[PDB]
């Protein structure tokens, strides 16, 4: 029917300006609404304020159980039938240094941690997730002797190792130089016994992928992966020794706008997406001024979803099991009110 | 010669003419016709003619009353990937097939049809009455030409004879060339292009043992001498231009090119000599297959780490088996497969276009005029064309630029793809043309009915790969405790190496309605026409004339396509020729033309999703010419001076409402008619007869004069004339021989670089909201050629001909050519940063040799 316009959350000023040059050369088909944080944009969603927008596992999981539902999949991968076609995700893992001495997954207590951000999928929900049910409590400040989990609190022994100065030392944002995968391995490599992060946050940060000094030296081959019954593996190795596997980036909407958006956004994607890409004098959906920007610039095309339409069947068994089981206890408000 | 409709705005050309003037291409024809323009199709193949501003579909061509395959190009597949598409190439003529040509400039809708919109183009089948005669009861000719730029060589020969009222004509066509060389400067010898190879990883945790090189038993034996991961390292490398691969291409891809044409003419005089009742088949199909060079054989570490950004690492990357370390170097391909650094890639385009058709045709004679009409004829046809696409991507070879090798056991990181995509038309066609006289009228009627279709098929679509299969593994742990090895030389990792396991999906889908869908795309439909025409003369002092016709077409499909009955297009053309002579006179002329939405403009966007099909009006055009011209013992000088006007456009878009009171476009994407540009040009030609020996001098420019769009429409684009050819002056200087039978000419073509104003253009977005836009990321810049030609017809029967094409070397790009370029051309080439690849040719020879009985 005669669908209406798609509301797009932007988390970011740069965000937001991709949204409105796609909003204009859409003219109109799609339109945008700000936010502060990733989370009250969710919210701004739910209550009608806006129409959608992508997130990764973890995020996908509290929407989902806010009673939102995923529309669609970001494809990462070269197809000739890329939207007909589901993508199996990728794997959290915890890595070490090849030199590193013992250590082993069980044996983890009182080691140095390196952690992508508090609250996010792979640098804390699975692996805390995982440790929950050993140490089951809350306070995961008392079983490393310290590392760098950015966004914990600044006495927090979590901030001890994390770098940068002043305000922003331990920041969820790059103002601390330790916030990603990206600093997360950084931090393995300077400071932490581990580092928990994607299976491609290695190659990514070795072999000269990275300009900066302290990477581009650093040999992939230098370092493995720690393995859930103790034994180590290669990390190219990562799909038979990892934590969990996380799903893709999705697109999420409200039940009755479901079938819009999925009508909307495919069309935006042929006209704006993969090929045609002449992102000089032409707008492409998926190329970003800085970095993933709505979408993870990897985008190919955005994929139905066969068997998946719940979120749960969407974030698979691994995911949760390994999550779930530790928030339980999250202090994020949203997924409080959403119980 | 002339001439059917007075006024002029047109050209004729004759077999004879063809053949002095040894055209054996389509670029050759128009080549001295200032403002028609050929439309590279990219692959190497025609598509259709640009004039009056406008091309493809927007322009007619015309056989025998036969209209020839529209240019249809289907939507662009998405993810990865580079698939085959459609062949969006309008057919070829055999021009050793015709007697005369027609051109015409301006709507020609009147005797066209529809696609008359820019102008019209129409042949004639070559006639048995070749056999010429008088006196002689039959004749043979043969041609044989070659020509240098394209390296081709062309056999023609005709045989024919009459016996009583009976008669045959049979005509074979064959050619064999390619890829029309260019100005030598163009490029040489050079550039580089880094390619991945294998040096020894340096880690001290890079040793590893694999399992089937330890011949006594296990781990502890064999690791003893442990092998060393190997990682990509590229080289600069450096070949050659033409065995480079592009980006930073200087060369303009390798073309094989081979035509087989075949005409037979029956026909039957009956009893008294008035009555002709004769029949005509023809087969001809040309085949063009080239390879792109745009696309990199080797990897390439940029390539490499990509990957590794995107996928990671992957498993056995750096293990060989053997001493064999490019087994060791191999990366994320498409389609789930991974591509081994020690081959190489090619894409290869075998592009294969047939026309085949066969009729019925009878014509009544009558002299003087006498019986209701002086010339009666009724023609029923069936003819059929197809264009074969079929793209072939290899990655099995050292490449070597091989398009056989293919995924295999033996060959473990191979990869192989294959898409292949025909479009193809029919036409059972009857029509009756009648023309009657008085003496000053002149009366013509033509009438046709015809059943019609336009079939897509999508088929052949599929991959092939085999990928090693290897495993990392660790060793028994007899002892109660067990090892995870690090890779460290006293710990190298157990491997096991093996065969490539070949496997082969299928990519052919179903009602996604995407490129992968491969449901043929049908329409049918049945098309009528009626048309009368009449000229008459007023004394000595002048001529007029006029014509009218109307149109109707019925369409139909099982699909939600766009299909409708197209409404009784009616159209009309009137002119008048003043002669108060003193050698001078004066001539005006009025014609209305239109063009039915392309077949792929009818099968709508498809974004994926169930479409509606919304109906669109025809693209309508006006064109207006006056002109003047001096006859007399030096010749005709002409001036012509043109207003065309263009309105209903077709362009993917989007609809525009009103309220609020801003604009709110709705509801979906298709081609619909959203705009309209005008453009007025100037035309001069004419030949002298100095009383050295002679000369012809004809001049063409185009201007154009505003684009507007429906204003109910937006997300519409802009019209951006790409097509328009920059204005040129063609001179020629010839001496010829009264008899003499030797003949000599020479020509100059000058062109004016391009604008630059016809390369711009907006998007044209909601409010006063748009982005600016271009066709294309250069402008051609002016130059000139001098070509000159000769024969001799010694003994005559047997005449020979030679010519020389760019005497001065004159090194230059022409933008015909670069229109590949952007600006949604039927085929685009990117991303052309060097722009030499387009060069036109340097000096070159054409020598043909007829001969005939």
């Amino acid at each position: 029917d005669e669908c209406k316009p798609v509301k797009w959350c932007a988390l970011s000023h740069h965000e937001r300006l991709k949204c409105d040059e796609w909003s204009v050369n859409s003219v109109g088909k799609i339109e945008c609404v700000s936010a502060e944080t990733t989370e009250d944009c969710i919210a701004k969603i739910m209550n009608g304020e806006a129409d959608a927008m992508s997130l990764d596992g973890g995020f996908v999981y509290i929407a989902g159980k806010c009673g939102l539902v995923p529309v669609l999949a970001e494809n990462y991968n070269k197809s000739d039938n890329c939207e007909d076609t589901p993508e199996a995700g990728y794997f959290a893992v915890a890595v070490v240094k090849k030199s590193a001495s013992d250590l082993t997954w069980d044996n983890l207590k009182g080691k140095k941690s390196c952690h992508t951000a508090v609250g996010r999928t792979a640098g804390w929900n699975i692996p805390m997730g995982l440790l929950y049910n050993k140490i089951n409590h809350c306070r995961f400040d008392e079983f490393f002797s310290e590392g760098c989990a950015p966004g914990s609190k600044k006495d927090s022994s979590l901030c001890k190792l994390c770098m940068g100065s002043g305000l922003n030392l331990c920041e969820p944002n790059n103002k601390e130089g330790y916030y990603g995968y990206t600093g997360a391995f950084r931090c393995l490599v300077e400071k932490g016994d581990v580092a928990f992060v994607k299976h491609q946050t290695v190659p990514q940060n070795t072999g000269g992928k990275n300009p900066d000094p302290w990477a581009k030296n650093l040999n992939e081959k230098d370092y493995e992966l720690l393995c859930l019954d103790g034994t180590r593996k290669p990390v190219e190795e990562y799909a038979n020794c990892h934590l969990a596997r996380a799903p893709n980036h999705a697109v999420v909407t409200r039940k009755d706008k479901e079938a819009c958006v999925h009508k909307i956004l495919r069309q935006q994607q042929h006209l704006f997406g993969s090929n045609v890409t002449d992102c000089s004098g032409n707008f492409c959906l998926f190329r970003s001024e800085t970095k993933d920007l709505l979408f993870r610039d990897d985008t190919v095309c955005l994929a139905k979803l066969h068997d998946r339409n719940t979120y749960e069947k969407y974030l698979g068994e691994e995911y949760v099991k390994a999550v779930g089981n530790l928030r339980k206890c999250s202090t994020s408000s949203l997924l409080e009110a959403c119980t | 010669r002339d001439n059917e409709v007075t006024g002029l705005g047109k050209l004729v050309k004759s077999s004879d003419t063809l053949s002095k003037e040894q055209v054996l291409n389509i670029r050759d024809l128009t080549r001295y016709d200032p403002g028609i323009a050929v439309v590279e199709q990219g692959r190497g193949a025609s598509s259709g003619y640009s004039i009056r501003g406008m091309d493809k579909n927007r322009v007619s061509l015309t056989v025998d009353g036969v209209s020839q395959i529209q240019s249809y190009t289907a939507q662009a597949a998405l993810g990865g990937t580079r698939t085959a598409g459609s062949s969006g190439a309008i057919n070829e003529i055999e021009y050793e097939n015709v007697k005369a040509v027609e051109i015409s400039k301006g709507s020609n809708s009147v005797e066209q049809g529809s696609g008359a919109l820019a102008g019209s183009v129409a042949f004639q089948t070559k006639t048995a009455d070749d056999v010429i005669g008088e006196g002689r009861q039959w004749g043979i000719q043969s041609k044989t030409a070659y020509s240098g730029k394209n390296r081709g060589l062309t056999q023609s020969i005709a045989l024919a004879g009459r016996i009583g009222g009976a008669e045959a004509l049979l005509i074979h066509t064959g050619r064999r060339a390619g890829e029309i060389r260019a100005h030598e400067d163009a490029g040489r010898g050079v550039q580089s292009f880094n390619r991945l190879v294998p040096v020894e990883d340096s880690s001290n945790y890079a040793y590893f043992i694999v399992k089937e090189e330890c011949k006594n038993g296990s781990y502890e034996t064999c690791k003893a001498n442990p092998k060393k991961d190997v990682v990509g390292k590229d080289e600069r490398q450096t070949v050659s231009t033409r065995d480079y691969t592009g980006p930073n291409r200087f060369l303009a891809d390798p073309l094989s090119y081979e035509s087989r044409s075949w005409l037979f003419r029956p026909g039957f005089r009956f009893e008294n000599k008035r009555h002709y009742i004769g029949g005509i088949l023809e087969h001809t199909q040309q085949t063009f297959d080239t390879r792109d060079m745009t696309v990199p054989a080797f990897l390439t570490k940029a390539v490499f780490d990509a990957n590794k950004k995107q996928a990671g690492s992957l498993p056995g990357n750096g293990k060989y088996a053997g001493n064999h370390k490019y087994g060791g170097l191999f990366t994320n391909g498409e389609n789930g497969a991974l591509v081994g650094a020690e081959y190489g890639t090619g894409v290869f385009y075998d592009e294969t276009h047939t026309k085949s058709r066969y009729g019925l045709e009878y014509v009544y004679t009558n002299a003087d005029k006498d019986t209701w009409a002086d010339y009666a004829r009724l023609s029923y046809d069936r003819q059929g064309v197809g264009l074969d696409n079929h793209f072939q991507q290899t990655h099995c070879s050292a490449d070597g630029s091989d398009k056989y090798c293919r995924p295999s056991a033996d060959k473990p990181f191979s990869y192989y793809k294959s898409d292949r995509v025909i479009y193809g038309e029919s036409h059972r066609l009857l029509q009756a043309a009648f023309k009657k006289s008085f003496d000053r009228h002149n009366l013509s009627v033509n009438l046709g009915f015809d059943r019609f279709g336009s079939n897509l098929r999508h088929q052949d679509y599929y991959y092939q790969h085999a990928n090693r299969a290897y495993s990392s593994n660790t060793p028994p742990q007899n002892n109660g405790k067990k090892i995870s090895p690090n890779g460290s030389e006293t710990s190298p990792y157990w491997v096991t190496i093996g065969r490539g396991n070949v496997v082969t999906g299928q990519i052919c889908r179903l009602g996604n309605n995407t490129y992968t869908d491969c449901t043929p795309r049908s329409i049918n439909g049945k098309s009528y026409y009626a048309a009368v025409r009449d000229n008459v003369r007023l004394g000595r002092w002048a001529d007029v004339g006029a014509g009218l016709r109307y149109d109707y077409r019925s369409t139909h499909s099982d699909d939600g396509s766009v299909s409708t009955g197209t409404h009784r297009t009616l159209s009309w053309n009137a002119g008048i020729v003043l002669k108060p002579t003193d050698w001078l006179d004066l001539t005006y002329r009025t014609s209305t033309g239109f063009r039915l939405p392309s077949f792929a403009e009818m099968y709508g966007w498809r974004a994926g999703v169930q479409s509606k099909a919304v109906k669109i009006d025809p693209e309508k055009s006006f064109n207006k010419e006056a002109g003047i011209v001096f006859k007399g013992d030096f010749g005709n000088l002409e001036a012509s001076w043109f207003n065309n006007a263009y309105r209903d456009l077709i362009v993917r878009g989007y609809e525009a409402q009103i309220k609020d009171g801003k604009e709110e476009a709705k509801g979906d994407p298709a081609y619909l008619n959203a705009q309209s540009a005008r453009i007025t040009g100037i035309n001069i030609l004419g030949k002298i007869d100095w009383n050295g020996w002679y000369s012809t001098f004809a001049y063409n420019r185009v201007r154009v004069r505003d684009i507007k769009k429906r204003a109910d429409r937006t997300d519409i684009q802009s019209h951006l004339f790409d097509a328009i050819q920059p204005s040129r002056y063609v001179v020629g200087l010839g001496y010829d021989q009264p008899e003499g039978k030797w003949g000599v000419n020479g020509m100059l073509t000058y062109s004016k670089a391009k604008e630059i104003t016809e390369l711009l253009g907006s998007r044209a977005l909601l409010n006063g909201n748009s982005r600016n836009t271009k066709a294309t990321a250069r402008r051609t810049r002016p130059w000139y050629i001098v070509d000159v030609s000769g024969y001799y017809t010694v003994k005559k029967h047997f005449t020979l001909r030679a010519g020389v094409y760019n005497l001065l070397n004159y090194r230059y790009v022409t933008w015909e050519n670069v229109r590949q370029t952007a600006g949604g051309a039927v085929n685009q080439h990117k991303n052309v940063g060097v722009y030499n690849r387009y060069a036109a040719p340097g000096r070159n020879y054409t020598f043909s040799l007829e001969m005939k009985f």
